[PDB]
Order: C-alpha cells, then structure tokens, then sequence
RNA sequence: AAACUUUCAACAACGGAUCUCUUGGUUCUGGCAUCGAUGAAGAACGCAGCGAAAUGCGAUAAGUAAUGUGAAUUGCAGAAAAUCAUCGAAUCUUUGAACGCACAUUGCGCCCGCCGGUAUUCCGGCGGGCAUGCCUGUUCGAGCGUCAU
RNA sequence: GCGUGAGCCCGGGUCGAACGGCCUCUAGUGCAGAUCUUGGUGGUAGUAGCAAAUACUUCAAUGAGAACUUGAAGGACCGAAGUGGGGAAAGGUUCCAUGUGAACAGCGGUUGGACAUGGGUUAGUCGAUCCUAAGCCAUAGGGAAGUUCCGUUUCAAAGGGGC
RNA sequence: AGACUAAUCGAACCAUCUAGUAGCUGGUUACCGCCGAAGUUUCCCUCAGGAUAGCAGUGUCGACCUUCAGUUUUAUGAGGU
RNA sequence: CCGGGACCGAGGACCGCGCUCUGCAAGGAUGCUGGCGUAAUGGUCACCAGCGACCCGUCUUGAAACACGGACCAAGGAGUCAAGGUUUUGCGCGAGUGUUUGGGUGUAAAACCCGCACGCGUAAUGAAAGUGAACGUAGGUGAGAGCUUCGGCGCAUCAUCGA
RNA sequence: GUUGACCUCGGAUCAGGUAGGAGGACCCGCUGAACUUAAGCAUAUCAAUAAGCGGAGGAAAAGAAACCAACAGGGAUUGCCCUAGUAACGGCGAGUGAAGCGGCAACAGCUCAAAUUUGAAAGCUGGCUUCGGCCCGCGUUGUAAUUUGGAGAGGAUGCUUUGGGCGAGGCUCCUUCUGAGUUCCCUGGAACGGGACGCCACAGAGGGUGAGAGCCCCGUAUAGUUGGAAGCCAAGCCUGUGUAAAGCUCCUUCGACGAGUCGAGUAGUUUGGGAAUGCUGCUCAAAAUGGGAGGUAAAUUUCUUCUAAAGCUAAAUACCGGCCAGAGACCGAUAGCGCACAAGUAGAGUGAUCGAAAGAUGAAAAGCACUUUGAAAAGAGGGUUAAAUAGCACGUGAAAUUGUUGAAAGGGAAGCGCUUGUGACCAGACUUGCGCCCGGCGGAUCAUCCGGUGUUCUCACCGGUGCACUCCGCCGGGCUCAGGCCA
C-alpha cells in the first residue's frame, strides 16, 4: 500500500503517463530481465533493452526464439527481434513487434555507458542488502 | 458544475410557430442553431435539481450511542456463532476470545510479514488469512474506474497495546490481505461491525486484554449499559417451576382437529 | 401562505443566499495546517514555551462577575511591583498591557504574586555563553525539567469561588436585622428617592429665607 | 389461382440503441505567489527533406547554446543519438499598453555615425536614435517679482 | 417454467470480458403522451414536379457510354440603352496548361467557374503615395467619481533664415 | 404613413439581471392490497384563487366503560303548512 | 316412501356427536374395471367460427366525439436539496442533555479521546419597575386499569370544588 | 551702472529613473438597477445586489482606543461558535436585523507634528576618488540626535547594560541504489485463467505486458546509502570595551499633544440605530481639565471612560482565478465543461456576439498477394487472422423502416376478450422404486465377550474375538405395495 503523498495510485494519471511518457522514461519502461547466467555474473536482475542485445523470446507464440535485438521502437513499446518476422500479403518480409517484458536478455551489447549502469546497480543491491542483513 | 446546462443566451419563441415554447438556442449555420437549449429533458441542457455541495454528507451521532454500539460490537465478538454467522473461519481456533501472548508479538518479534504471517498461522487465524486471500474478485460496477478495483473477505483483526507492545506489529502485520490492526485504546466499530453485521474475528494481545477495563473505566460520561432483561434463556425462564407451577392447563394443542 | 397551526416562518433567504454559503469540508485539512504550524513555531522557539504569560483577570459585567480568566497583559504597576523592568518582561516570555489598571489591591496582589513565581521559575540563558551576566542562570540550574506551554503551566487555578464550605455551628452569622428581602426593599426604594428627599430636603432648609 | 395488402418466422438491409471500455470532465482537499516600457497578455505572418491543421518555434524559426541521461528517430528517406529530460546562456519577424508622425498606406519624416556614387546639402546601402505625464539633478534662460553695489 | 402482477429463471442463436444472489446503505432510480428534447425512419411516392428568356439539324472524330464534348456544314437569336469590348465596388485564383474514379453541374456528361498536379500578375511616365473638402483625432486648457467629454487655435513663453 | 432606422419598429439588435413572475394551459414514469371523498359553511378587491369548518386516510390510546342508535313504542311539549 | 338426472370429493393416523351397534350412509370418496403410455391428455402460435368489443391521455356535470395532443421508433425527460418549524416512529442518556467552535491523537478528510463556555430544559408573570409558586400524607368529590389482608389501595386520564 | 545673488516660471532627444496594459476567483472604494415579494401598488423588498468605473496583493483590508462598558471592571486588529432571528427597524405589512460580554484560533508592537544641537546641519542626493576624503547640490521657510502621553524633560542616586568572528552538530536541497517464479501440467492465437509446487512482503497502491500477474517490467515500503552544492538553525568556543550609549530607584518643578477640524443646523443617502447610525454637499464655526462618547429631544449639576482631526505593522481570515499535487459511495460519449477528437474549432452574423457534430478494427496491419469478369466502381475465387457477418461504410449491433424466402387470411378497416375446432410446433410425466420368499456369486462384520479412546456417563467408535440355522452387497425367479394419461 503507498504511503507517500507524492505518489499517486490513480489508474487514469497512470495510464495517461504511461501512454504520454517521453523517449527518455520509455527507455526505462522497456527494461528486461537478465538471463539466469548474467543476473549471477553481474548481480543485476534487469536492465532497459538496448539495440544489439541478444535475447530469448518467453512470452507469446514466438517463444524460445532467441536473435539480436535490431530496433528498439519505443513510439510503439515493442523491439524487433532478428528473423522474428512475418509475411505480408505479397510476401515481403516485416518485424513482428515484441514487448521488452516478454523477453530475457541472454547477452548484453557492453560499452562502458552500458557498464557504468551495471556497477551503479550492483553496488546499490548490494549496499542494501548489507543494511538489511545488519 | 454550477452553470452547466445554461451557458447559452436561447430564449424561447413564443406560440404561432408550430414548435414547442421550449427555450431554443437562437442564430444559424450550425447544427446548434434553434435546439432546445435549457430543461431537464432537453439534450445539453440543465439537469433537474442540480446537486450541490451543501447536501449533509456528514451524521452526527452521539458519543454515548456510539461507545454503546462499540461495546456491543466487542461483546459480540466473543461469541462463536456470531463468528460463523459472519463468514469467519474459526473452526481451528483454539478460543473465541482469542488472546495471544503479548510476548510473541511485543517489541520486533512480529515486525516481519514472514513471522506474522507464522504467528497467525500457529494460533489458527491460517484458514480465515487463507479464505481473504482466495477470495480476491473484481468489482462488477464502474468502480474499477473510480479506484474500488477489487473487491475481498475480511481477516482477523489484530488488537494491541501501544504501550505495551509497540507499533513494530503495525509494519508486520499491514501486507497480509484482509489482516488489520487497532489500538485497544481506540477501537472503531467500522471494523468491530463491517458492513454493519456483528461477529468480528478478533485476535487480541495479553496487554490489550489486560488494558481493556481501564480503557472503559477511563470514558468520562459513559458507563457500560444496563440490560432491559437479566436472563436471555428464554427456555430456562419459560420452563423453570416459578413459572410452569403457576400455569393453568392448556386449552389446546400445536394441532387443532376439525370438528365440523 | 400557512395552512394549520405552524410557527410563522422567517426563514431568511430571499436574498441571493446561494452566492454565500460556506461549507466546511476543509476543518480537519484545516486543523492539520494548524498543529503542522504549532509544531513549527514550537521547534523555532526551541526552549522556550510557546505562548507569553498572561494575568488573572475578572470578566466585566454583572453577568460572569463570578469567573476569573486570562487577561491580555500585566500592567505597568504589576510589572513595578514585581521588580521587572519594563522593556525587559516582553523579552522573557511575559504579555505586557499598558492600558490595562490596577483599581484594586486584590488584582494587583495576586498578579504580582503570579509574576513573581514566573520569575522564580525562570531559567535565563546568558547572550554569550563564554561570558555570562549575573542576571542569568550559571549554567548549574540550566538543567531542569521545563514546560513549554504556559497557558497549562500557569492556567487559572479556579475560576470561581467554591461553592460549597462548611462552617461550625453557633458560627452561623446573624442574619440583616428587617430580613434580606427587606433590606432588598428599603435599598431599592431609598435608590429609587434619592433625588426627590434630596430636593425636598433643600427645600426645607431654604424655606427659611 | 396469382398479384396486392396484412400477420407470423428465418436470413439479408437501414440505423446506431444496448453492453463493456475511457490519456476527458466535475467536485473536494493540500502546497505555492511568479505578468509587463529589460516591452506583457493578445493578434498577424512565416519556419520541417517530404505538412494543410494541431503542437512547437522566430530569418540562429518543428529550433541554437549549456547540463543530465546514455543509442535512437521512425510514415518514407537520410545520418552518425534523441520530436529525450532539465534548463541558469542566447536568438526572438510585423505588431500590440506600443513610443518619430501615421496606418483602410508594408505611407511620410528628422538626428548621429559609417560605406559608395565627384558631395555637410542630393541619391543608395548599413547601424544606432527621435512618444507622453511626472520626480531628482544638470545646464541654458525669462520676468522693474525682487536684493546690494 | 414460476408469479395475480410489476417481474424472475431456463433452452437455442449471436457475441466477446466482465457479472450476479442475499442483508444493510445510497440516489441524477422505473415513460406513450408534455404542438416534449436529440437522433433516426416511414406512408404520401417513383407522386408534385424538372413548361419565362423563339431552336435546333446532318456528317465525322473521341469515348464503355454523346441531345446538352469537339470539328465542319446548315438553320437561328442577341441586333450596338447588345447575349459585344473594357472598368469601379465585391470576390480571391474562379485565369492558363495537363489529367480525371467518386461527389457537384435538381437529365446525361468524354465536358466544367468541379476535382487533382503544375504554372501565371514585370511601371520614374497607369494608380496609390502628395494636396485639401465635408468630417475625424491630437495638443493648450476646461469639465467629469471615472470609462472619458468639450476643445482644433481656442485665457499657450507653441517657429525659421543667414554668416 | 407611427413611416424608416440591415427580411426586425406604437421604441432596433446583442449579452446579462434571468431558471424574471404567472390565482392560467400542458405534462408528471412499476405492480398488488386495504380504506375512500368533495363541489357545501364563514371570511377574503373573494367570483378560473385562498384560508376556515365539513367529508377522507393513517397512527395510536382508554376498562371497548356495558354502553351506543338517521328505528319503533309509550308519556309529554312546540309549530300555522 | 320409492325412482331418473346433473355439478362437486375440500380434509388427511386416532380423538367428537351418534345410530338401524361383531358394525355403520356417524366430524368432507372410496371400491372394481378397461384402453393408451404417447404428443393420446395438456400447452404455445396462426387462422376460421359464435358471441362480445368506439382511441388513448386530458380538462370536464358530461368524450368515441364534429374538443385539444399524438405519423413512427430509440435514448433523455419532471416533488430534489439546504436551513428553520411541527407531529408521529426507533434509539441513547435523563433533571439533565448535546464530543467533533476548538484542543489532543491518528494506520491521517476516518476512527478514538478532552474540556471551559454555550444552546435547549429545570419558573412563571407583567408594558415595565418588579415580584415569583405546599394549610392538607402535594387537598376533597365521582369514575377509573391493576393489586388487595377482600376491609380497600387506587396508575394514566376525564369531570368537578378548592389551595 | 552692469553684472552678481534669490524668488517664481520655463527650454533641452540634457543625466538617471518612474507610470500606463494584462489579470481582476478572492480584496479596497465609487456608481448603481429592474425583474421579484408584498397575492394589486407608490414606502418597503430584491439590494446597500447585478451591470458600469477606479486601485492592490499573495492575501488584501483592519489594527494598537477620542473603544467597550457601568462591572469585583475589561483592554490593538481579524476570524469561528454563541450572543440571536435577540435589542431594534418596518404601508409595525410583506419583511428586515446588529453589538457588548462569554469560549476558541492567532497574538506585536510601534513612529511622526507639537522643544534651541545652537559650544559649532552633527543630516541627505549626485560626481570624483584609493578608501583619506574631496566637490557640487538639498537643506535653517529645518535635514540628523532626543521625545510620542504607556509618558517624558530636567535634577539626584548607586547599581546594572552593549561590539565583532567562528562554529561542531542537526534540519534542508540535488544526485546513485533497492524483495521475490516467469518451475511443471490443461485450455487458449496469446495465461495474466484453472491445477500442482515454491518464494518475497516495513513492498498484496497503481499501471503495462497478446485474458483477473506481489515474485515478467516500471513503480510501490523503509529508513538508509553513493557523490555534490552549500540554503538555514545551532550547543559551545575565540576576541574587543565604556569616552559613548542604555535600563532601574527617588524627586520640588515643568510637562509642548494634530482647525474650515470637532461640534451645530439643514439636505440627500444609508443603517437595526428609533427628535436623526455612518457618509457627503452647503451654512455657521470651537475650546483648554478642554474635547468626544456614555443608543430619547432640552437646561442645570455630577460621574465614568478614553484622548480625534498625522503614520507603519506577521498571524489566525477570503479565494481552486493562476501554477503544481492528491483524492471521490460523482458522470460515463444525447452523460460529464460548449469542447474525451486539428473546440471556443468548423460554420452563421456588418457587428456586438452566436456556436456545433464528431471516441472504440485487431494482440499484432498481419489493412487481402495472385487468378478471373468488368470501361470503371466493383464482383467471383483465393489469401491474413482465433475470428472478416472484425475489411478503414471496421467491437457488440436493438427498434422504427425495407428486401427475399416460407406459411396464412382478405365481399367498404384492422387490432382485441371468452370459447371450441383445424394445422404447425412443443414442455412435462413414463420407461421404475419399495418390501417379502426361493436359488447363485462375492466379502468379512453379524451378535457376544476383552482392551483402548471419545462422549450427551450411557451411548458409541477403534483394535482383538467371531468364522456361517449370522451380516452386507450384486444377479436370477415368484409374490406384494405405490406409481402416468383418459375413461
Ligand atoms: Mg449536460
Ligand atoms: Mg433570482
Ligand atoms: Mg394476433
Ligand atoms: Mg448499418
Ligand atoms: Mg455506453
Ligand atoms: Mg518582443
Ligand atoms: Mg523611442
Ligand atoms: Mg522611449
Ligand atoms: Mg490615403
Ligand atoms: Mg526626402
Ligand atoms: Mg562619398
Ligand atoms: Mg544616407
Ligand atoms: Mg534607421
Ligand atoms: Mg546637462
Ligand atoms: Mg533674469
Ligand atoms: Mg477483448
Ligand atoms: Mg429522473
Ligand atoms: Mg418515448
Ligand atoms: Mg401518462
Ligand atoms: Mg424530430
Ligand atoms: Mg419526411
Ligand atoms: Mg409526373
Ligand atoms: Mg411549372
Ligand atoms: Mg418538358
Ligand atoms: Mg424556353
Ligand atoms: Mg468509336
Ligand atoms: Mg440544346
Ligand atoms: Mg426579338
Ligand atoms: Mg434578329
Ligand atoms: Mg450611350
Ligand atoms: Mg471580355
Ligand atoms: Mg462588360
Ligand atoms: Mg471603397
Ligand atoms: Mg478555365
Ligand atoms: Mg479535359
Ligand atoms: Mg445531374
Ligand atoms: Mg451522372
Ligand atoms: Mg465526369
Ligand atoms: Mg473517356
Ligand atoms: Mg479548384
Ligand atoms: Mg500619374
Ligand atoms: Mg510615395
Ligand atoms: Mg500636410
Ligand atoms: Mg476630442
Ligand atoms: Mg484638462
Ligand atoms: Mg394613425
Ligand atoms: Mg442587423
Ligand atoms: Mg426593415
Ligand atoms: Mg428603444
Ligand atoms: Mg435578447
Ligand atoms: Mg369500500
Ligand atoms: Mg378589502
Ligand atoms: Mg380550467
Ligand atoms: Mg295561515
Ligand atoms: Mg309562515
Ligand atoms: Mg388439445
Ligand atoms: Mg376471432
Ligand atoms: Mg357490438
Ligand atoms: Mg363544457
Ligand atoms: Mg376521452
Ligand atoms: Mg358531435
Ligand atoms: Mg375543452
Ligand atoms: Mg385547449
Ligand atoms: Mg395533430
Ligand atoms: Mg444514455
Ligand atoms: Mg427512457
Ligand atoms: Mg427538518
Ligand atoms: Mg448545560
Ligand atoms: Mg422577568
Ligand atoms: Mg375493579
Ligand atoms: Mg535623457
Ligand atoms: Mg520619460
Ligand atoms: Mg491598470
Ligand atoms: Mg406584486
Ligand atoms: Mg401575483
Ligand atoms: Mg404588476
Ligand atoms: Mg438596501
Ligand atoms: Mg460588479
Ligand atoms: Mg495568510
Ligand atoms: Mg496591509
Ligand atoms: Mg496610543
Ligand atoms: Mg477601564
Ligand atoms: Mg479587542
Ligand atoms: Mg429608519
Ligand atoms: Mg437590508
Ligand atoms: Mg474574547
Ligand atoms: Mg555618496
Ligand atoms: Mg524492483
Ligand atoms: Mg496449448
Ligand atoms: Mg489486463
Ligand atoms: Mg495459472
Ligand atoms: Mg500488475
Ligand atoms: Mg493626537
Ligand atoms: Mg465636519
Ligand atoms: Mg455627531
Ligand atoms: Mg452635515
Ligand atoms: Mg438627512
Ligand atoms: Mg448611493
Ligand atoms: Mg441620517
Ligand atoms: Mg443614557
Ligand atoms: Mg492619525
Ligand atoms: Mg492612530
Ligand atoms: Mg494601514
Ligand atoms: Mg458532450
Ligand atoms: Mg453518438
Ligand atoms: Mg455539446
Ligand atoms: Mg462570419
Ligand atoms: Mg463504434
Ligand atoms: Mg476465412
Ligand atoms: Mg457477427
Ligand atoms: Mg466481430
Ligand atoms: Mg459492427
Ligand atoms: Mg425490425
Ligand atoms: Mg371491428
Ligand atoms: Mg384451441
Ligand atoms: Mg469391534
């Protein structure tokens, strides 16, 4: 149950920022789990979804299908998936839009940006839960 | 909104037209032009009696009625049919008036969900806990658009004494579907009588059980009630010899025959 | 237009009385904005209480002449009397009135009574503290359990008079020798023939010449 | 007997009721005090690779600087972030209390300075100025209103 | 199927995400009318009608389709106070070329002031701009609580020529 | 000519006061059960309206008291059709 | 005292009045038999037939009216809320009663707690100055439910004479 | 005599500044209706309101008594409760209508005029300046210090009082960070549904994700923490110093105190204010224990209470107009704002102004390739999808109204009620169940006894025994009883 008054459970502001985010909060939205190996290597548990991840697909029809992750399109909350595709009616080839949370990250794209992140996560989850085993 | 329905300068046209003397919206180039513009039964215009916000929303009741109805609630709450009756699961309760050592709960014994869940689960507030969780439904109204989403049972109420036992059993005790606290010091009869049906399931503390008397001994103006009648055995006052030797003969049976 | 045996109504609102209404839906929004700004002044005036002192005072009329109650401030003679300087009771947690007067010793009296237990109970911290005054407290008896509401600490002790007490008999005082309705009567009535016996009495004297 | 009319039923039309939904209203409560001659509110006209509108912006024009984040934007094209957040530096057309005089005119002037045409005088280009009421001060003055030599 | 009844329950079909019984609480709570409001739809009814301004015809081309597109020929009207050639107000792109499904042109339409895509308005001499008219607005002043009213040269220290 | 003053003139148009007032016209939404009228009295610038009494419903209470009666009989008055 | 016919069978151990008394026609139908066991009975709809049947709402003494509104359908559509007053219900306390102006407190518009004043009530009357309610077991008489030791004690209330 | 002062009055695109407009919910003033009620209407009421005009702020305004009172006296302002529907006003009709006291919220006090600094204009604006001062100007028709009635000034008298700088530490602010399943099975296009097994919970608020997700994702709880700016408060320290300034205790004396103002008359308006409550116009026009007030006009005599005609000042109070935020027993596309949408838009009017309609395919456009007929629009196949009768005239898809198909009726309406008949189409009921004998099959309790538990303390249960002229069940035969419809 919330407590503070800054926060707000109010389905209709909800949706309305959800749905009016801008790109930098939707990055952010569109985070997905790590991979059991990765979560044990860096002590992250997940991440927002950047182009050029390698994920496993979860969720849906298209499950255990795994591929690069080549478009991020966050105007529609999907990532397009390499050779997660579909056929039109003339038989041109088009993505097939997955949503971040219906994926697990099984290699990550790694620069010292997407690093940085990783330490700041994995020195706070574990500065928290020192304080909380004290 | 206090001008909705009369933001318009219509005015009606008279008879000699073949229309209704209705207000009409007047001009021209649009659909609006010559609508009826001000009754209630008219699209867009005003409703009957708006509603204002000087309606009595609020009911003042006397201290004393409501101290009556709380020690009402609470006696009732120490009677097992009452319980079921309610919809309480207490067929595993060891008590009706449920005491618990204040022991197990003073102080941080409780402070985690995990151990207060444990602790309700050992003095058999488990199935009632157990019932709030499996009833979770959603709401058949438009409450789900207005915030009242889900709709549940409700659990044993837990009451304390802040003096004696802290607020740690608040935090413990708050995540647990249905499970809610009081002080013994300030028990609200929304929750002594939810929904106004009496028989609430109650597990109380050794130091809230303790506390109560002088809670009700310390309410300045209220003295517990005086019944109307001393004996509530009907059948033992009916049955008893002062009264059966007194009687005279029955005049007839629970089945009367046809004579004619 | 009535009907049957009502109250005549005077219900005034053939006035515009919907343009005026006041509801009250923010009183406990309300009271939580004053003991928000309660707690604030309390904390910046950290060790000091948070109101001033104030006298014992009598309400006026005939009506309430019975009860005592809280004044606005101590007088000038009061102040005197109990030995703090003027410009300096407003400083130290004492209300100041100077329209206010003494007509009458018992009044006077106990405020200075009052004042004077105030200052005795006073505990003065020095301006800077590696260099105290001998008009404050050194630092010894700065330590003590303080109160930090004045109109509780210092409140009115009783209102009114007791009402009842209890005397030994052949102490019974003996009543007004025509009665107390009688002595009631001839007060009345020598009010009301002040004047008349005063002219006709003149009158008499100057009759002579 | 058909046709026609009517009644009943199935299917198909017409229409948009009902049900369910809701980035919207409405009402209450809490916090805050911040427009403008340093040119406001409002109006006009423009600005995108492909836009008419809405939104944003002002010839630095779907925006520039700066900070933070950290890889997009996306309808197509393109390229090596972002239609991102924040926002303290700037730009800010014609107007408008609107201020050289006007304005139903993209009208007509004056002053200072620079650059050209032979040029203090005319013409052209560029930049900066020219409203009113009042206050303080400055300077130049008027009056036998008045004071001494 | 139940109920005297308002209604309630079930079977079948359609459909796609919420909903109901019981006890209390609450109200913007029950429609055939109000020449009621909004929206939709009928009979009338393929009906009234599409008849002022003299009028059309032949061949050919185009086209799926031609009385009302075009070419040629014929027959006619307006008959210089024109159905002619240009302007003022007003409109604003209707002007020109190309193309054209639907809609509009109360019949049709290959045609169009329609729709779509692109173009088109060149001034020292023609106008505005300059001047003043009826008149309007400032200024100095005087009214008015004030928005503002009068005032237009008036009870004003109100300017331009040279070395 | 009461003519004209933007199809508006015996006082234009626009917005507001304003949901102006109406003893007057129209309408006023499920079912069943029980009871069930009045158009008469007095007063009113009262006469298409009100108040007042009557008729009606509902809720009670009282010992529902051994009384009550749109009736007859008997005895005894009044009346001027 | 004998026949002939029609409609009906309510109730569900015994109990009672009784008789023509091992039983009965006496406080309400049983016994025997047949066909069928399904659309046969029965229900629904459509139509024909016999009889019956004016268009609703409204105002009105009187409406089917040659009185007004209504072409049709869907959705909307009209005794509400507040303050004050009154009587009657249900509650709490009771010569008192009312926390919520306010304060304390809180799991924070909830719930819980606190008290000074104040309102109403506890005393009326008079314009007012003012005065201000027991002779009696808080009276006597007649009733009066209910109790009664059967002699009276007498509620509420009514009438009445008193204080 | 001229110049030179100073007094007024001017010029300047002189140097530096300031005002206008917007907004106006709330606030301070001015101006100011009528509808309406009075069952008519004129005073009255609506209303000291709407409309109009001027002027501010986050609040405004008011405010430290020329007050209330009449008491044993209270003590600036504001607001709530009460006073109180009271006193009073009112064609005394309709109707209107305060204040003192009392409880509470919040509390805060002050500075000018009126005095000679006169042994020193000690004061201030502007410019220059190394910072020490300089210059001009304002100002003696008075700028500083002192004083404001609570007093003070003048004297005594002995005590007492003061300036600067750090500052741990705490509260703020920005910033990094946060627990747990996507395990197995079924349905489904997709689990976020059902079943099984687990985990977290100071977090089971909310939202998204292909259907109801605490553990898939964002967030949610808790105090913490990473790094940073430094905004506040602050225990306590360090350090100047009494020339000056400041308070108190006593005192003979003195003791300045606001003028076309008060007050009075009259007129208008307003008020509950009534021989006149406030305000304003005009006329008259003060005084010095004087003056105002003391709710009935006047003379006289007392008393009480304050001290006008100059000024400043947090808070408690109003307001959702502006900017943010959180909520609701509210509305749910004819509702809710006129506007859920390129809505104050499209459109109308010369103009002031008036002012709509209009949300929903699907999880995903996967928005129908290709063949064929057609001039085309389109159709027919075919394809996508869980679904196309979900195909941009798109969720569902009512009625009015219409077409086709099938059945039926109809000699100047139809509909409807009661009752059969015909035709069509149907819901039930039944197809068994009880018992009793005679055979077959199977089983192990059927009585009784022993022990242990329970319980209503005498009634059971569980074990051991039983062990086939018991008990139970299932078949086969016979008999009994009842059970449907019409007679
Ligand atoms: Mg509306
Ligand atoms: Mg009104
Ligand atoms: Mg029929
Ligand atoms: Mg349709
Ligand atoms: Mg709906
Ligand atoms: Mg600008
Ligand atoms: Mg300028
Ligand atoms: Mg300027
Ligand atoms: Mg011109
Ligand atoms: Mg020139
Ligand atoms: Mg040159
Ligand atoms: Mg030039
Ligand atoms: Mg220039
Ligand atoms: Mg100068
Ligand atoms: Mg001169
Ligand atoms: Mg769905
Ligand atoms: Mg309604
Ligand atoms: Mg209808
Ligand atoms: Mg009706
Ligand atoms: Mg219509
Ligand atoms: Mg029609
Ligand atoms: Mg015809
Ligand atoms: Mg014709
Ligand atoms: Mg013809
Ligand atoms: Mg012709
Ligand atoms: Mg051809
Ligand atoms: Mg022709
Ligand atoms: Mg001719
Ligand atoms: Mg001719
Ligand atoms: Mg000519
Ligand atoms: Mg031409
Ligand atoms: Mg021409
Ligand atoms: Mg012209
Ligand atoms: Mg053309
Ligand atoms: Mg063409
Ligand atoms: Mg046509
Ligand atoms: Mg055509
Ligand atoms: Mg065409
Ligand atoms: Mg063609
Ligand atoms: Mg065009
Ligand atoms: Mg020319
Ligand atoms: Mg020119
Ligand atoms: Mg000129
Ligand atoms: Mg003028
Ligand atoms: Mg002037
Ligand atoms: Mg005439
Ligand atoms: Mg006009
Ligand atoms: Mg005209
Ligand atoms: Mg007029
Ligand atoms: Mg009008
Ligand atoms: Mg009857
Ligand atoms: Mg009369
Ligand atoms: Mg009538
Ligand atoms: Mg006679
Ligand atoms: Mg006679
Ligand atoms: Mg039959
Ligand atoms: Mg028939
Ligand atoms: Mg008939
Ligand atoms: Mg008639
Ligand atoms: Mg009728
Ligand atoms: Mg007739
Ligand atoms: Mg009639
Ligand atoms: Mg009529
Ligand atoms: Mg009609
Ligand atoms: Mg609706
Ligand atoms: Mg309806
Ligand atoms: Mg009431
Ligand atoms: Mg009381
Ligand atoms: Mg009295
Ligand atoms: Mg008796
Ligand atoms: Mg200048
Ligand atoms: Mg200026
Ligand atoms: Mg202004
Ligand atoms: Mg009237
Ligand atoms: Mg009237
Ligand atoms: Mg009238
Ligand atoms: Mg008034
Ligand atoms: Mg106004
Ligand atoms: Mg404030
Ligand atoms: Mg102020
Ligand atoms: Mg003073
Ligand atoms: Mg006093
Ligand atoms: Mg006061
Ligand atoms: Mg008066
Ligand atoms: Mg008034
Ligand atoms: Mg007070
Ligand atoms: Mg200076
Ligand atoms: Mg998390
Ligand atoms: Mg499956
Ligand atoms: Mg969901
Ligand atoms: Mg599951
Ligand atoms: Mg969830
Ligand atoms: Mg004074
Ligand atoms: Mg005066
Ligand atoms: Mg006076
Ligand atoms: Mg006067
Ligand atoms: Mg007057
Ligand atoms: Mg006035
Ligand atoms: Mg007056
Ligand atoms: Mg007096
Ligand atoms: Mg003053
Ligand atoms: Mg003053
Ligand atoms: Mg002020
Ligand atoms: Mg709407
Ligand atoms: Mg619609
Ligand atoms: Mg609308
Ligand atoms: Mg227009
Ligand atoms: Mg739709
Ligand atoms: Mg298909
Ligand atoms: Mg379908
Ligand atoms: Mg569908
Ligand atoms: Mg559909
Ligand atoms: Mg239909
Ligand atoms: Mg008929
Ligand atoms: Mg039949
Ligand atoms: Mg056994």
């Amino acid at each position: 149950m919330k407590v503070r008054p800054t926060v707000s459970s109010s389905r209709r502001k909800a949706r309305k920022a959800h749905f009016s985010a801008p790109s930098s909060v939707r990055r952010v939205i569109m985070s997905a789990p790590l991979s059991k190996e990765l979560r044990e290597k860096y002590n992250v548990r997940s991440i927002p979804i950047r182009k050029g991840d390698e994920v496993q697909i979860v969720r849906g029809a298209h499950k255990d299908k795994e591929g690069k992750v080549t478009s991020v399109y966050r105007l529609k909350y999907v990532i397009h998936v390499e050779r997660v595709t579909r056929e039109k009616a003339t038989g041109q080839t088009v993505p097939i839009g997955i949503h971040p949370s219906n994926v697990v990250i099984t290699k990550l794209h790694l620069d010292k940006d997407r690093e940085n992140i990783l330490a700041r996560i994995k020195a706070g989850r574990e500065q928290v839960a020192k304080a909380k085993g004290k | 909104s206090e001008k909705a329905g009369h933001q318009t300068s219509a005015e009606s046209w008279g008879t000699g037209r073949a229309v209704a003397r209705i207000p009409r919206v007047s001009g021209g180039g649009t659909h609006r032009a010559g609508q009826g513009a001000f009754g209630n039964m008219c699209r867009s215009g005003r409703m009957f009696a708006p509603t204002k916000i000087w309606r009595k929303w609020h009911v003042k009741i006397n201290q004393g009625q409501k101290r009556f109805a709380t020690a009402s609630a609470l006696a009732a709450s120490a009677v097992a049919p009452l319980l079921m009756a309610r919809g309480h699961q207490v067929s595993t309760v060891p008590e009706v008036p449920l005491v618990v050592d204040s022991a197990a709960v003073a102080g941080d014994a409780v402070a985690k969900t995990a151990a207060a869940y444990k602790l309700l689960k050992a003095i058999g507030a488990g199935p009632d806990v157990e019932k709030v969780k499996k009833s979770k439904k959603l709401r058949a109204g438009k409450g789900k658009m207005r915030g009242r989403r889900h709709r549940q049972r409700r659990g044993p109420l837990i009451v304390y004494s802040p003096e004696h036992d802290g607020k740690e059993l608040v935090k413990g005790f708050r995540n647990i579907p249905g499970v809610e606290t009081c002080p013994v010091d300030a028990l609200n009869l929304l929750q002594l009588a939810p929904g106004g049906h009496l028989g609430r399931f109650i597990v109380w503390t050794s130091a809230a059980i303790k506390q109560l008397d002088a809670v009700y001994e310390s309410k300045k103006g209220f003295f517990l009630p005086a019944n109307i009648v001393s004996q509530a055995d009907l059948s033992r006052l009916i049955n008893s010899t002062e009264i059966q030797s007194v009687l005279r003969a029955p005049k007839g049976e629970a089945r009367t025959k046809r004579a004619c | 237009a009535i009907k049957h045996n009502q109250q005549i109504p005077n219900n005034h609102f053939r006035k515009h009385w919907q343009r005026r209404v006041r509801c009250h839906f923010d009183q406990p929004g309300k009271k939580v904005t004053r003991r928000l700004a309660r707690r604030a002044k309390a904390a910046a005036l950290a060790p000091r209480p948070v109101d001033k002192l104030r006298p014992i005072v009598r309400c006026p009329t005939v009506k309430y002449n019975r009860r005592t109650r809280l004044g606005r401030g101590f007088t000038l003679e009061e102040l005197k009397a109990a030995g703090i300087p003027r410009l300096l009771a407003p400083t130290i947690g004492i209300a100041v009135d100077h329209r206010r007067k003494n007509l009458s010793e018992e009044s006077l009296a106990a405020n200075v009574q009052r004042l004077k237990d105030y200052k005795a109970r006073l505990i003065l911290f020095p301006r800077k503290s590696n260099k105290p005054k001998k008009a404050d407290t050194p630092k010894d008896q700065q330590t003590a359990e303080t109160t930090t509401s004045l109109r509780t600490s210092f409140g009115v002790e009783q209102p009114l008079a007791p009402g009842f007490t209890e005397i030994s008999k052949s102490e019974i005082p003996a009543g007004i020798e025509g009665g107390a309705y009688r002595a009631l009567r001839k007060a009345r009535s020598d009010a009301r023939l002040v004047g008349v016996r005063e002219k006709r009495a003149k009158e008499k004297a100057e009759a002579e010449a």
